């Protein structure tokens, strides 16, 4: 189906040395029987569990097709390139864990469109630029770690960021804010 | 007369093309005769054949080769040949077979190809040819094979290709053609054996004329937007062996006339909107494969299908099929794949499915199938994938069925199956996913489950399994999901849970588990989801739990005591620790 | 990659 095709696209663009994605047969009617993929009672993907799988390569915008996905777990890998904009089209996403990877470029503004997101762990990456102010508008956000990154600029202290601690924004290139030691100019 | 510079002409070809791997090293200018050169064939010493397949040759089509006067067979298959095909190709007037497959050739097809009278075989597959097919193609004199597969042709489908009488095979598949109807004039192709028109953007009804091709062996009109009732005239294909109409918008009832096809073996009309009962006459034919899946077909599968001794593929899933599977199914046939999933099929399964011993896939999910698993299936070592879920199956599982070696998925979920998992489970080497959820199964998990290191998923939710978890279960490092919820499991978790390094999910909820949470829970690197709710787990929560990054944590309704650690104080752990009396913590409502 | 003319392999 559409969800399985989107995941197979990811298989093609990722490097899988240990063949952890071998179960991902596109000829299967749905991807739920695949290992590392979990589905709801209506056979729609809700989890992709690929943490510490020695995966390299890059993500695809087709991950956006998975409208009922709640948990995207790609942590402790060597995945490179940018986080796609289409990840904002993941309306039901609750956890985005991309930490301990070599992701680069900006944190998409689209991530603010994740109305029900509860966990954002992007730490230990090479992500660059400013922290989008869209993220503050995610009411459900309870966990945020943007540490060990090379981001820059104003650190939001409003909305969901109101409760957040310095450990969330630690070891960054030039973050200015109340949470930071240095003020914003 | 009767002398030529054929070797020189070949040397001109060699100079024209780039040969990095020096494949044309044998071609020695200094040599008198070229007829011992690599890939060069002389039928006197005149060149009749050149084959330079897979030579890593790069450059334009060498039009100088046409000056080879007796050349009849030219293949440049699987090369880096580039540019437009030169119209001066007509100069090769003695050519009978031309293979230019898997080349980077681009642009419009040369109309001059038709001007070669002698051409019998033309293959231009895997090229970037674009535009309309030349009208000259209608005047091919002696061409039997036309292949333009996997090109960029954006034209309509030519009616004039119908006027090539000698043609045996029309292969135009996987081309981005302008949406176009199948020419009725294609019916006048008397000698045609193969019509390969898959992914040709075909629209409209299938012509009645296609029936008049009695030499037709393969009809592939699949992966197109063809609509309308399947033509009854199709039964006129006396020599038809294969009909593929899958992934089309065709509506109507499968014609009874298809039974009249004695040589028919493989029919696929799957992923269509076809309605009505499957014909008895079609099932009477000794079919090799019958796929009618993802249709709006209704009624009972005719029992006549069992008589075929050639049946390895039956995929009729996604239909409203009532009644039961034929008793003799799999007894007289080399059954490999059965998909009757998402149908209303009822009754006991036919017992003799694996009689031939080549059965790999048994898929019967979302049906009303009742009774006990036939004992014969225990003997079926050929099985690799078993899905019996969402039926009304009862009774114990045959001991052998647990131990089938090449089964990787065993799904008995949502049935009424009873009994204890056998120690024969140790023999299931390939098993990666074991799903026994929502059954009436009872007993203690065998220690032989620990034998299955390659096992990745264990789901036994909604079962009556009881007792201490085998210490062997902790040896399953590759396990990524363990769901043991809604069970009577008892006992204490050991320090050996440390070996569950690859575990993503642990669910032990609605169980009678007792004792302290092992402090080795933090050592589980990829644990993201933990449910220990509705248990009798006691003592202080491990501080190692904080080190874990958990998206789901429930320790609710346990006997856990002591102060909640500082991280756990957050309102994100609000409903995580309800119902543990000795838990006193920062959250509003706790203690 | 080049495909062949034969039955579809969609399975559950
Ligand atoms: C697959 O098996 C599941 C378990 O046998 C079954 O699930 C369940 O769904 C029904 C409703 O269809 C629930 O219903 C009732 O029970 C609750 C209390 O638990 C009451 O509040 C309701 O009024 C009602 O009586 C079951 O509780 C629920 N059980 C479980 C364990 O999930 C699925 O429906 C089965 N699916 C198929 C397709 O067969
Ligand atoms: C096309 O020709 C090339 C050689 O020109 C074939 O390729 C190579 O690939 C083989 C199989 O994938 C290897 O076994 C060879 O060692 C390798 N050689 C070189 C020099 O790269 C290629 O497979 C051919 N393709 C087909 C379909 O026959
Ligand atoms: C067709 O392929 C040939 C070989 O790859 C291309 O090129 C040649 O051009 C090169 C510069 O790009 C020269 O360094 C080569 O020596 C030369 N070789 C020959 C035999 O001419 C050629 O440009 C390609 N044409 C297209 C349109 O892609
Ligand atoms: C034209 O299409 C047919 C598809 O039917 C191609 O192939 C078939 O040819 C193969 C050659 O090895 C055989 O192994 C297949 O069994 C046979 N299939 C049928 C159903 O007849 C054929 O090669 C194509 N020709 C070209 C030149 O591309
Ligand atoms: C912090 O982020 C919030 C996010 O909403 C910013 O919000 C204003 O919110 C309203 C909606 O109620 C929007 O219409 C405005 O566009 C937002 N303001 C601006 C300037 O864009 C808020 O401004 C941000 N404040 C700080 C200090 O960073
Ligand atoms: C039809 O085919 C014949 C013989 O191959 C040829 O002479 C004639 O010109 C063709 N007509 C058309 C319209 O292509
Ligand atoms: C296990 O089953 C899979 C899928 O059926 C198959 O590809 C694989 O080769 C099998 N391995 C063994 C050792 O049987
Ligand atoms: C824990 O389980 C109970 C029911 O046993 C449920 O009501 C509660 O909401 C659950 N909490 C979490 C965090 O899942």
């Amino acid at each position: 189906n559409l969800e399985g095709d989107a995941l197979h696209t990811l298989r093609v663009t990722l490097v899988d040395p240990n063949n952890v994605l071998q179960s991902w047969d596109p000829t299967l009617v749905n991807p739920c029987t695949w290992f590392h993929v979990t589905c709801n009672n209506e056979n729609s993907v809700i989890r992709v569990d690929l943490g510490n799988a020695e995966l390299s390569g890059h993500l695809v915008p087709e991950l956006g097709v998975l409208k009922n996905l709640q948990y995207l777990e790609l942590y402790s890998n060597n995945i490179t390139g940018p986080i796609p904009s289409n990840l904002g089209n993941l309306t039901n996403l609750v956890s985005l864990d991309l930490y301990l990877n070599s992701f680069s470029g900006p944190i998409p503004e689209s991530l603010g469109k994740l109305s029900k997101l509860r966990f954002l762990r992007l730490n230990n990456n090479s992500l660059t630029g400013s922290i989008p102010m869209s993220l503050t508008n995610i009411t459900t956000l309870q966990v945020l770690d943007l540490s060990n990154n090379r981001l820059s600029g104003s650190v939001p202290d409003n909305g969901s960021f109101s409760l957040f601690t310095p450990i969330s924004f630690a070891n960054n290139l030039d973050l200015c804010g109340p949470v930071t030691s240095h003020p914003c100019p | 007369s009767m002398d030529n510079q054929d070797g020189f002409i070949l040397q001109q070809v060699k100079l024209s093309l780039d040969d990095p791997d020096s494949y044309l090293s044998s071609w020695n200018s200094n040599d008198a005769s070229p007829c011992r050169w690599s890939g060069v064939s002389c039928a006197f010493s005149s060149v009749t054949s050149v084959d330079l397949s897979s030579a890593n040759l790069a450059g334009p089509f060498p039009s100088v080769i046409c000056r080879l006067s007796n050349l009849a067979h030219l293949s440049l298959y699987n090369n880096s040949i580039n540019s437009t095909l030169p119209l001066n190709i007509a100069a090769c007037k003695s050519l009978q077979t031309l293979d230019l497959s898997q080349n980077l050739l681009t642009g419009e097809l040369p109309q001059t190809l038709a001007d070669i009278p002698t051409l019998v075989h033309l293959d231009l597959t895997g090229n970037n040819f674009s535009g309309d097919i030349p009208a000259s193609f209608g005047k091919f004199e002696n061409l039997e094979v036309l292949s333009l597969v996997y090109n960029l042709l954006d034209g309509t489908i030519p009616p004039f290709l119908g006027n090539i009488s000698t043609l045996k095979m029309l292969n135009l598949s996987y081309n981005p053609f302008s949406p176009s109807r199948i020419p009725p004039e294609f019916g006048n192709l008397t000698n045609l054996e193969v019509m390969w028109l898959t992914e040709c953007h075909l629209v409209g009804q299938i012509p009645d004329s296609l029936g008049q091709l009695s030499k037709l062996v393969d009809l592939d009109l699949a992966l197109n937007d063809l609509v309308g009732h399947i033509p009854p005239s199709l039964g006129g294909l006396t020599n038809v062996v294969q009909i593929e109409l899958y992934n089309n918008s065709l509506t109507g009832e499968i014609p009874p006339e298809l039974g009249n096809l004695k040589s028919l073996r493989l029919l696929d009309a799957s992923m269509n909107q076809l309605t009505g009962k499957i014909p008895d006459e079609l099932c009477r034919v000794p079919l090799e494969s019958l796929n009618l899946y993802e249709n709006n077909l209704e009624g009972e599968l005719p029992a006549s299908i069992a008589l075929s001794p050639n049946l390895y593929e039956i995929r009729i899933f996604g239909n409203r099929l009532t009644g039961g599977l034929p008793k003799d199914l799999g007894l007289n046939s080399p059954l490999r794949w059965l998909d009757v999933s998402e149908n209303e099929f009822s009754g006991d399964l036919p017992a003799d499915l694996c009689a031939k011993g080549e059965l790999e896939e048994l898929l019967i999910i979302h049906n009303s199938f009742s009774g006990v698993i036939p004992e014969s299936l225990a003997d079926c070592r050929s099985l690799t994938r078993i899905r019996l879920a969402y039926n009304r199956f009862s009774g114990s599982v045959p001991t052998g069925f647990w131990g089938l070696p090449h089964v990787n998925l065993l799904e008995l979920v949502n049935n009424s199956f009873s009994g204890e998992i056998s120690k024969s489970i140790g023999g299931a080497s390939n098993l990666s996913l074991l799903i026994l959820s929502n059954n009436e199964f009872t007993g203690s998990l065998p220690e032989e489950i620990g034998s299955l290191d390659n096992l990745n998923q264990l789901s036994a939710s909604g079962n009556k399994f009881s007792g201490s978890l085998p210490d062997s279960l902790m040896s399953l490092g590759e396990l990524g999901t363990l769901d043991l919820h809604g069970n009577q499991f008892s006992g204490e978790l050991t320090s050996g849970i440390k070996s569950w390094k690859k575990l993503n999910e642990l669910n032990l909820a609605d169980n009678e588990f007792t004792g302290k949470i092992p402090d080795e829970i933090g050592s589980l690197s990829v644990l993201n989801y933990l449910d220990l709710s509705g248990n009798m787990f006691s003592g202080k929560i491990p501080v190692s739990l904080q080190s874990l990054k958990l998206n789901q944590l429930n320790l609710s309704y346990n006997r856990l005591s002591g102060d909640l650690p500082p991280s756990l104080a957050k309102d994100m752990y609000k409903n995580s620790f309800i119902g543990n009396p000795g838990l006193c913590g920062d959250i509003k409502g706790l203690c | 990659p080049v495909p062949t003319s034969g039955p579809s392999r969609k399975h559950n």
